[PDB]
């Protein structure tokens, strides 16, 4: 199924504070009024130039994401997972299960990382091997479509992982949306407190 | 004069009220001079007028 992106998906492009300034930025963004997928046993999805992901439910039915070329331990893959004590990220050669849920994999062959720490919005970029996650959590009064109005994703973590990614999947446990980035010129309205409060997708119309 | 992780210039370092988000390290002028800087050890924000 498909739906409107409704101008959701903007994020802070540069780690520079700017305020009360309209700034032109060229970057991978979700184009405005993009035609995003909505999923109502478990798909594997292409990564494209980059991913926008969101889900509306607080009950932690979602638990993570996995990314790579194979998702089968014949290469490395990224695992992002969340558990009752920690945020966890690692870059191991997991033998992932045909349905990955918390039991996400049978075995693992190498590793190079273990980082640790109601609509939930996420953006994943991979450039120069840095896999960059931005997110924000935002209130909603409806589930079957993305909410009206502007919302800037703050950078959450920024990891030098350097692995090749082309396919990905979402971990459940025992609805969500997906869109894909494209290179756009955007104009960002940084307000007095330096938050992006509006934007123009210059190639839209 | 200053060097801040390589950011080099001359300025009157002033305690900034600019509300940097925890990932941000520099702030910029329309000319791309650096308008404010995070101290690399105390992590406070300083204006560079
Ligand atoms: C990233 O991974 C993809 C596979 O998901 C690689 O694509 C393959 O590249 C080889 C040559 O190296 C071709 O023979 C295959 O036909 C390609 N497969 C597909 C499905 O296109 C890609 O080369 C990798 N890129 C990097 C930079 O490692
Ligand atoms: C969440 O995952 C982390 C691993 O990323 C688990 O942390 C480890 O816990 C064991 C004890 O069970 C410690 O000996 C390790 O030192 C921990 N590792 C790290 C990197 O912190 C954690 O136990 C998991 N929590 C749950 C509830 O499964
Ligand atoms: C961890 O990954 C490396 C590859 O990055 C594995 O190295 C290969 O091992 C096989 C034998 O199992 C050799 O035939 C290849 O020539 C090795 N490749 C390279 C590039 O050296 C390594 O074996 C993996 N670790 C484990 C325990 O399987
Ligand atoms: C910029 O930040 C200031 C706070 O530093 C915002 O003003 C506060 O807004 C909250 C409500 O969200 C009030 O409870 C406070 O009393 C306000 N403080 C002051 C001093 O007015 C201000 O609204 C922000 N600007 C924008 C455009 O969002
Ligand atoms: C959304 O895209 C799909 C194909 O990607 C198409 O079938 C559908 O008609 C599109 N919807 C709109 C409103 O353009
Ligand atoms: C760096 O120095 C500051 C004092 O200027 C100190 O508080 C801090 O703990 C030091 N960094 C680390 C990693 O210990």
């Amino acid at each position: 199924a498909y739906t409107n992106s409704f101008t959701r998906g903007v994020y802070y492009p540069d780690k520079v504070f700017r305020s009360s300034v309209l700034h032109s930025t060229q970057d991978l963004f979700l184009p405005f009024f993009s035609n995003v997928t909505w999923f109502h046993d478990n798909p594997v999805l292409p990564f494209n130039d980059g991913v926008y992901f969101a889900s509306t439910e607080k009950s932690n039915i979602i638990r993570g994401w996995i990314f790579g070329t194979t998702l089968d331990s014949k290469t490395q893959s990224l695992l992002i997972v969340n558990n009752a004590t920690n945020v966890v990220i690692k870059v191991c050669e997991f033998q992932f299960c045909n349905y990955p849920f918390l039991r996400v994999y049978s075995s693992a062959n190498n590793c190079t990382f273990e980082y640790v720490s109601n609509l939930s919005e996420f953006v994943f970029k991979n450039i120069d091997g840095y896999f960059k996650i931005y997110s924000k959590h935002t209130p909603i009064n409806l589930v079957r479509d993305l909410p009206q109005g502007f919302s800037a994703l703050e950078p959450l973590v920024d990891l030098p992982i350097g692995i090749n990614i082309t396919r990905f999947q979402t971990l459940l446990a025992l609805a969500y949306y997906v869109g894909y980035l494209q290179p756009r010129t955007f104009l960002l309205k940084y307000n007095e407190n330096g938050t992006i409060t509006d934007a123009v997708d210059c190639a839209l119309d | 004069n200053f060097n801040f992780n390589g950011l080099t210039g001359t300025g009157v370092l002033t305690e900034s009220n600019k509300k940097f988000l925890p990932f941000q390290q520099f702030g910029r002028d329309i000319a791309d001079t650096t308008d404010a800087v995070r101290d690399p050890q105390t992590l406070e924000i300083l204006d560079i007028t």
